[PDB]
This record gives structure tokens, sequence and C-alpha cells, in this order.
């Protein structure tokens, strides 16, 4: 069933079905072997182009798409890399667009992040995706601004935190941000000053 | 009251102009410190084209010299 | 103070500093021009400025 609304509920229903580590595996196979994962990313890619070229129905569909990818990627193993490489590139592109959604893709991206060394593609995406627009003077504040400009809303931040929590778990590239800015991990922690400084003054416990 | 009250009007006016200069100067520094950032350009150059023109117009050459003091 | 505890440098500020002097400069000049005009007016009939 193709109708956009049926299609989105289908995605949601399957997410529910994906529950066990075991079920999640089947859901993985369902798309991979006997709609394919590729079709799914394609849809996301297409929406991305339409969104940017343009500059509720879509939110329904996209939100569902993400809800599903998230559910499985979380409950999976070596398979995670396979989905990772593939939604990773597309998801990154989607994040660049404004979207309401930003947070959600960040949550999914995080699920994709692997335990090992091959974090690097992800860190580059994140740094590039904060760094790109911002103009950084030689001081600290300008760096904070880069993050603040991009991570405008609450969902954006929570998603960002989940992704960061995952990447920071155990590793990252040397001389990160080289070329564009003063390198290193430090500015990210500064950003948290913006966050947990503020937290005390939340809304909404 | 009126004749020596001109004083307040004139004084007020000069104060106005000095405050305008400070207003402008504070306005200007709020656009260098928050604003680089090193973002700044776009519209800025157009400002800057206008300003370039006016400035050495003036300069140079021509004006100054000749004129002001053939007159003085 | 905050900006100083940053990486460093300040820039593209000079242009403004130029703008204000540039805007300021002519103001300088209007005065001079005023200082001339009055002199010219002053150069004009003697023995009695106070006449009708």
């Amino acid at each position: 069933l193709l109708p956009p609304t049926i299609y989105i509920p289908y995605l949601k229903m399957l997410q529910g079905l994906a529950n066990g580590p075991q079920c999640a595996h089947y859901c993985f196979s369902l798309l991979k072997v006997n709609v394919s994962w590729e079709h799914f990313f394609h849809s996301l890619m297409l929406y991305h182009e339409h969104l940017r070229k343009d500059l509720q129905k879509e939110q329904d569909g996209l939100i569902a798409f993400l809800q599903l990818t998230s559910t499985i990627i979380t409950w999976s193993e070596n398979a995670r890399l396979a989905l990772c490489e593939t939604p990773v590139v597309v998801i990154l592109g989607l994040l660049q667009c404004s979207i309401p959604l930003k947070a959600e893709l960040l949550k999914t991206l995080a699920a994709f992040g692997k335990s090992p060394e091959i974090a690097a593609s992800l860190w580059q995406s994140l740094e590039y995706t904060i760094l790109q627009t911002v103009r950084i003077p030689s001081g600290i504040e300008v760096e904070l601004n880069e993050i603040e400009s991009r991570c405008e809303e609450y969902p954006l931040t929570r998603a960002f935190c989940q992704l960061i929590s995952t990447l920071v778990e155990s590793s990252f590239p040397s001389n990160l941000g080289a070329g564009l800015r003063p390198p290193g991990f430090d500015p990210y922690l500064q950003f948290l000053r913006d966050s947990v400084f503020r937290f005390r003054t939340r809304a909404r416990a | 009251n009126q004749t020596t009250s001109v004083a307040k009007i004139a004084q007020y006016k000069r104060k106005l102009m000095d405050l305008s200069h400070r207003t402008l100067q504070v306005l200007i520094k709020q656009e260098i410190q928050r604003k680089s950032g090193y973002a700044i350009q776009a519209d800025e150059e157009q400002l800057r084209v206008q300003l370039d023109t006016i400035q050495g117009e003036l300069n140079a050459p021509t004006q100054f010299k000749g004129r002001l003091n053939e007159l003085m | 103070g905050t900006i100083y505890l940053q990486h460093a440098d300040e820039e593209r500020e000079k242009t403004y500093k130029l703008a204000e002097n540039i805007d300021a400069q002519l103001k300088r000049m209007a005065q001079d021009l005023k200082d001339i005009i009055e002199h010219l007016n002053t150069s004009g009939a003697p023995a009695d400025t106070s006449d009708p």
C-alpha cells in the first residue's frame, strides 16, 4: 500500500514488530531481502532535494521513516554497519536542511555510530555540518555561536547531545576541524556552557 | 526669558550632536565586536563601495587644496 | 573582556573606524567653511557696524 499515509503507518507498525534483538534482525532482512532499505533512503534523499529546492504530510512520512530506522538500528549488531553504509550519508544531508526532524535524524545517526575507530566519517559530518556557516575569529564566543546558530531549538539540542554522547563514548580524530578552525574537541565542551549552565532555568522538569 | 533661553536650545542641539556621535560610535562598535565572526560581508561591501567613493573623492585632490586655500 | 578570552585578533573593525572618521571629517570641514563665510561677511563697511 502506496498511499502516503498508509505507507507511513506501515513504517510505524513494523517498528513495533522489530522489538526483540531477534525480531529486529528479521526486520533487517525483510527490507534487505524478501521495499528495500535503499528505497527508504532514496525517499529521504528525494524529500531532502524537494525541501531545499523549494526554499504536515511530509512530516508524517519523514517522522515515520526515522522512527523505523531508529528502532532497528538500535536493536542490531554487525548489521549496524551495513545500514550505516545506506543511510549515513543521506541522513547527514537531511540534517543540513532546517526541518522541524533535525533532532530525530540526530537520534538515528547516533544509533548508527559504531563502537570502533570508524567514527571518523561521523565526526567530520558533525564538525562540518556547526563549522560550515560560522565565521570564527581568533574569540571563544564565535565558536559557541557556531553551535548556537545551528542548534536553534530544543529538539535540535537534545538530538545533538545524544549523538555527541555516542561519539564521545571512547574516541575521535586528531586535529579535528583542521583547516577551518582552531582544532580539537574543546569547543564542543564550551558549547555545553551554553547548555548546562540555563538547564537550571528550563521551562518542564 | 526668551532672549538669554536661546542658550538652552543651542546647548541642547550641540549635546544632541555629540550624543549622536557617541550613539553612532556605540552603534559601530556593536557591529565590530559581536560581528566579526568573520561572517561579515554581503551588504557590507556596498556600504563599503559607497564609503570608498566618498572618501578619497573628497581627498583628494582636488579639492582640498586648491580650492580652500585659493579662497583663504 | 569576554572577547579577549578568545582565540584572538579583531578585525574588519577598522573599516568602521574609518567610516566614523570619514563621517566625522566633513563635519570638521563644515565648521571651516562656516569659519570662512563669517570672515567674508566680516570684510564688508566701517565707521558704524550698529547703523541701520
